[PDB]
């Protein structure tokens, strides 16, 4: 037991941030990568399946679930359909930054751990999802794959014994939606952007109809690392239910915005100024705490003095958690416009299929727009508190879920501020 | 022998299994209201308001496509499932015009019925209001796609009896246009049969269209003819 | 407010302000109202008959 | 009247405003309101007596 | 190492994402069929 | 905007489109990747290529994509109309589009738009008065840690200040395109500061594996 | 002709009376003496709908725009 556990060097899980002196399948070898993967790939999927268990990897992307029961759903016996595995890599959730790093600087441990999800699961090909705004790294990621083919490493005859493995690079066209699970999956298809629903699951009917499972870039890349490491070295970092590193960043109001891994568990203070800069103009300058990206209500300074940055933790603080915005955000600023432009994204950035999404956006954002103008009475910003209870839990995809978060925390933390906007406007009115 | 039992508020029922939880409650004769359900068409989930509290879950489910689990309890009167129906009630009254007057289904409406039988007494909403522009479709359809309330009815039963596939979705958020993109005369077999497909009035009878209003009518048998089948 | 004489209106330097939406004749008790309707050429819709049975008024 | 918009109609400044309104003006003034099955009976004192309605 | 080992994507031009995709349509299994061909035909 | 087509010559098929037979190679390329039976999942890497190839797509690149795939036209339709790349209106040589929502607006995009605004001439949404100056903002691009960025095309750009403003514009003029990577020191995304990383060259294999 | 409107010599044209079986329907319209046709009932036969199904992968049941 540790005093809530800090970062450890030597112990973490990539290296590379940046720069280190090679890069190739060279550079991963003398990186420490493909390293006795052949008598790992030829042991057995259930010792994987049961060192992620035993592990206890959680999900990622604001997932809540693990991947050892999502990879036990993966072990159907195999029918004339076969079986896909699907790495997301889509960035919205602005304040994200996760997994671009990982894919412009080490692609062959995404290659690692999608050879070992699909040797490890009966699957067949791996389909990783690029982003439509990634270019250049899409092309890394290219290039990276063509020298894997170069060496004969994966493909047909898997690491020299007889196993086919094809790994195909799909991009995307410009969307968030497509970041979610299963609208993912359509836009694989040809479709146009569209989430399916739920209770006929992506593990039996996916990809056209593949029983099939999408993995994030996170859990992709501890992956390898979990089967060529040794069990409970991971499981060490953090609390029982919760253990291991995540990429904590910081995009927001500090000195050099940035970002880093840690263990799960951290003082949220020492994260934000004893590893990146400092906080511009003091820890007393702040107004408010952001964790989760942009789908997770906002913190105040004195709940965040104590938070420490675990899934648990940041429920009991009625809160989610995420990547690349575990920020603070000034005083100087009109937090009710930046609440605004966040509830504009969600409005831009939406199917509409669902009527309750869809309508209820439309209120949040021309209300959030009067509100910026403090154009009405406190009846309204309860109003607005009653319909983002009534989308919360009423739709197919989390997408109105993470909307009708922020203005939750919103009305939770910040009823005076609201109410003396609007009392400057009465004035201003007469 | 293959049937599963569904306690619909307590009274069992016996249910072939795979089928959906909204034939179990008209097979004991209840109707959980629909607008994106048809008994012809395939299934989707668009309209949200089919929902259901089904017990011993925090979260309200969906019944139009749902798979029936071994032994349910199904509450159609329950609490939040009329909270549920009242807010995605005054959910889709939100940008849809005052037509009601001028609209060619004032006694056969959809949003009419159910917003009385189902919906809040009280609205919201000050701003907003957002209006799309119509199309041309055919001499004989009159479209006014600005009552269209994106509910995918007419898609799916063009792309799936008629097979024509001229109609679609484009754009995101509030701005779907329902319709077609390259200002083409949709001409086809069974296009009439569009205007009874759409629940609300956005795709009306072009000639018959400002000549009667349907409690004036009444209604008698006929056989059809011209046509061998009748 | 008193209940006189059955006179129609029409808009502020402008056509006729009926609909012929036969609420009126939907409500009327004595079933008095009687409408028949076509639309024109102007697109809007519009009437044909509007009868109103002075004798059956109920007023 | 009583704030009961699904039995008595509305006003006319929020049927002229709103959605639900004129959809409740609609089709109280067409099919007029539902009323629940039973058989009751009433009677007051009408100055000719026990005016009594069933 | 304080140096930028990267740059090698800086001469990735517009055509550079499918002429490698096109130069990696080798060595492939032959993608099993269902079927048909399209759900119409 | 204006999801109608409203036929407008300059468009209205045919217009003359065509793609190369070299580019039939490629499509061959796409339309081997993906599995047999479902030749209707390359509707949207074909058509990034149409976009690649011509300026922008008009509806006679969507009709021959719909005669390569053989798949109704209508869908291919919504395909382009549903996504944000797929601009059907004309569009310059060179395409700007300034992420700004969250953090990006946090850290002072408004000297940014104002310096592109003032600099350029035109506001933002239209085009200029000739070609390779259309304007757009956006929404979250990706790279958060830095400055509200800057999008050309299949290019970033970071930490910026209307110096830097004008020394893109400029060169964008003189045509000589800079270096895709960041301003102002940081040649990455590092932290910036006092080199928070770990030091040593990693070793890899030697240290801690099991069963292997 | 002097209001164009729909007279008839029909008492008996606008009645409709409301039954809960088909039996005492029978024995009703027999009672009361006129002739009568009577037809049967249709109900909408039980059809097994399935969205896991309208995502197949062999067959050629497939939505292709969701
Ligand atoms: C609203 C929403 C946003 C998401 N955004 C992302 C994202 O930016 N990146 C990503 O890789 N996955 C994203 N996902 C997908 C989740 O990571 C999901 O867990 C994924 O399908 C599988 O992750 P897992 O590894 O935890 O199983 C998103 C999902 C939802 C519902
Ligand atoms: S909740 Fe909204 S964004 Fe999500 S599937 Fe429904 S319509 Fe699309
Ligand atoms: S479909 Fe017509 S009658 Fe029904 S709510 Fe809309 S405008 Fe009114
Ligand atoms: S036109 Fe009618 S049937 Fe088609 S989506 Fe709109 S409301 Fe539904
Ligand atoms: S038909 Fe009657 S209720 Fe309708 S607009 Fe005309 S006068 Fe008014
Ligand atoms: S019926 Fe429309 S959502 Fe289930
Ligand atoms: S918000 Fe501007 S890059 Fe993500």
């Amino acid at each position: 037991k540790t005093s809530f556990g800090s970062l450890k060097d030597e112990d973490r899980i990539f290296t590379n941030l940046y720069g280190r002196h090679d890069w190739r399948l060279k550079g991963a070898q003398s990186r420490g990568d493909w390293y006795k993967t052949k008598e790992i790939l030829l042991k057995g999927p259930d010792w994987i399946l049961g060192e992620v268990k035993t592990s206890g990897l959680r999900g990622r992307g604001g997932a809540g679930f693990p991947t050892g029961l999502k990879w036990s759903f993966m072990n159907k016996p195999s029918d004339g359909r076969p079986k896909y595995l699907v790495v997301n890599a889509d960035e919205g959730e602005p304040g994200t930054c996760k997994d671009r790093e990982i894919i412009r600087h080490d692609p062959h441990k995404l290659v690692e751990g999608c050879l070992v999800g699909g040797r490890a699961m009966g699957a067949r090909a791996a389909y990783i999802y690029i982003r439509g705004e990634f270019y250049n790294e899409a092309s890394n990621l290219q290039v990276a794959i063509r020298e894997a083919y170069e060496a004969g490493l994966i493909g047909k005859n898997a690491c020299g014994s007889g196993y086919d493995f094809d790994v195909f690079v799909v991009r995307g066209a410009g969307a968030y939606i497509c970041g979610e699970e299963t609208a993912l999956i359509e836009s694989i298809e040809g479709k146009q952007g569209k989430p399916r629903l739920k209770p006929p699951f992506p593990a039996d009917v996916g990809v056209f109809g593949c029983p099939t499972t999408v993995a994030n870039v996170e859990t992709v890349a501890v992956s390898p690392t979990i089967c060529r490491r040794g069990g409970a070295w991971f499981a060490s970092f953090g609390r029982e239910r919760n253990s291991g590193t995540k990429l904590f960043n910081i995009s927001g109001h500090v000195n050099n915005p940035c970002t880093v891994e840690e263990e799960m568990s951290v003082p949220l203070k020492e994260l934000i100024e004893k590893h990146a800069g400092g906080v511009t103009g003091g820890w007393d300058n702040l107004l408010a705490v952001i964790p989760g990206g942009s789908s997770t209500p906002l913190i105040p300074k004195s709940v965040c003095e104590t938070v420490l940055m675990d899934f648990d933790a940041l429920i009991q603080a009625q809160t989610g958690l995420g990547t690349a915005a575990v920020i603070v955000m000034d005083r100087s600023t009109d937090i009710v416009k930046a609440i605004a432009r966040l509830i504009e994204f969600y409005k831009h950035e939406s199917c509409g299929q669902c009527t309750p999404c869809r309508e209820g956006v439309d209120w949040m954002n021309k209300v959030m727009a009067r509100f910026v103008r403090g154009d009405a009475r406190p009846a309204e910003i309860d109003s607005l508190w009653e319909i983002s209870k009534q989308i919360e839990g009423h739709t197919i995809c989390a997408l109105g879920d993470g909307a009708a978060w922020p203005v939750q925390g919103l009305i939770r933390h910040f009823r005076p501020e609201l109410e003396e906007r609007m009392q400057r406007f009465a004035q201003q009115h007469q | 022998s293959n049937l599963i039992e569904v306690f619909v508020d307590g009274q069992s029922v016996m249910v072939e299994p795979g089928t959906t939880v909204l034939q179990a409650c008209e097979k004991v004769g209840m109707q959980i209201p629909r607008f994106c359900y048809h008994e012809r068409l395939s299934v989707a989930g668009n309209c949200r308001m089919c929902l259901v509290e089904i017990e011993k879950a925090p979260k309200v489910v969906a019944a139009c496509a749902m798979p029936v689990m071994k032994g349910w309890n199904i509450l159609t009167n329950s609490e939040k499932t009329k909270k549920a129906r009242e807010g995605v009630m005054e959910f889709l009254l939100a940008n849809h015009p005052l037509d009601c007057p001028i609209c060619d289904q004032g006694g056969e409406c959809d949003l009419q019925d159910q917003s009385m039988m189902f919906g809040s007494d009280r609205s919201r909403f000050l701003e907003g209001k957002r209006a799309v522009e119509d199309k041309n479709i055919g001499p004989l359809v009159k479209t006014i796609m600005t009552r269209c309330i994106q509910c995918t009815r007419c898609i799916r039963f063009a792309s799936e009896i008629a097979g024509v596939d001229d109609l679609g979705t484009t754009g995101r958020g509030n701005d779907m246009q329902v319709g077609t993109y390259i200002e083409k005369m949709f001409m086809s077999e069974l296009s009439g049969n569009i205007i009874d497909i759409c629940p609300v009035g956005a795709l009306t009878s072009k000639p018959y269209a400002f000549t009667a209003r349907p409690w004036e009518t009444r209604k008698t048998e006929s056989i059809d003819v011209m046509d061998a089948v009748g | 407010r008193f209940r006189g004489e059955h006179a129609l209106r029409r808009y502020p330097s402008g056509e006729e302000r009926c609909i012929a939406c036969k609420l009126c004749e939907a409500v009327c008790p004595a079933q008095a109202i009687t409408i028949e309707a076509e639309p024109r050429a102007d697109g809007s819709r519009r009437t044909t008959r509007y009868d109103i049975d002075m004798t059956k008024c109920i007023y | 009247k009583v704030d009961d918009a699904k039995v008595s109609p509305p006003k006319r400044a929020e049927m002229k405003t709103s959605m639900e309104s004129l959809i409740h003006h609609f089709k109280l003034y067409t099919e007029g309101y539902q009323v629940p099955p039973g058989a009751t009976y009433t009677a007051i004192e009408a100055p000719k007596g026990e005016f009594g309605v069933y | 190492n304080t140096t930028y080992k990267n740059l090698q994507h800086h001469d990735y031009s517009t055509y550079t994402f499918l002429d490698l995709n096109l130069d990696l349509s080798k060595f492939r299994m032959p993608q099993p069929s269902s079927g048909r061909e399209s759900p119409r035909h | 905007a204006l999801f109608v087509h409203r036929d407008t010559p300059k468009n209205n098929p045919e217009t003359p489109f065509d793609f190369t037979p070299e580019n039939y190679k490629r499509i061959e390329a796409i339309v081997k990747n993906y599995p047999e039976g479902h030749k209707a999942a390359a509707v949207l890497p074909v058509l990034d290529l149409a976009q690649r190839q011509n300026g922008w797509l008009p509806i006679s690149a969507m009709n021959k994509v719909a005669e390569i795939l053989q798949v109704p036209p209508m869908r291919v339709y919504e395909v382009a109309t549903f996504y944000t790349m797929y601009n059907r209106k004309p569009v310059g040589k060179y395409h700007i589009q300034v992420c700004t929502t969250t953090p990006c607006m946090l850290r002072n995009s408004d000297s940014i738009l104002e310096a592109i605004q003032k600099k350029l001439g035109i506001k933002v949404g239209e085009t200029t008065p000739d070609k390779l100056f259309t304007l757009i903002e956006v929404e979250c691009l990706g790279a958060c840690v830095n400055a509200p960025m800057v999008q050309i095309n299949d290019n970033y750009y970071e930490d910026l200040t209307p110096k830097d403003i004008e020394e893109i514009i400029d060169e964008l003029k003189a045509g000589k395109i800079p270096k895709p990577g960041p301003r102002s020191g940081r040649f990455s995304c590092e932290p910036a500061g006092g080199l928070t990383s770990l030091t040593e060259p990693p070793k890899g294999p030697g240290f801690g594996v099991q069963a292997g | 002709p002097l209001m164009g409107w729909a007279s008839t010599a029909d008492p008996l044209s606008n009645l409709v009376l409301t039954f809960s079986t088909k039996e005492d329907a029978i024995a009703f319209a027999e009672k009361n003496g006129w002739s009568y046709d009577v037809e049967e009932r249709k109900v909408p036969k039980p059809k097994s709908k399935s969205y896991g199904a309208n995502f197949s992968w062999n067959k050629r049941t497939r939505v292709s725009t969701k």
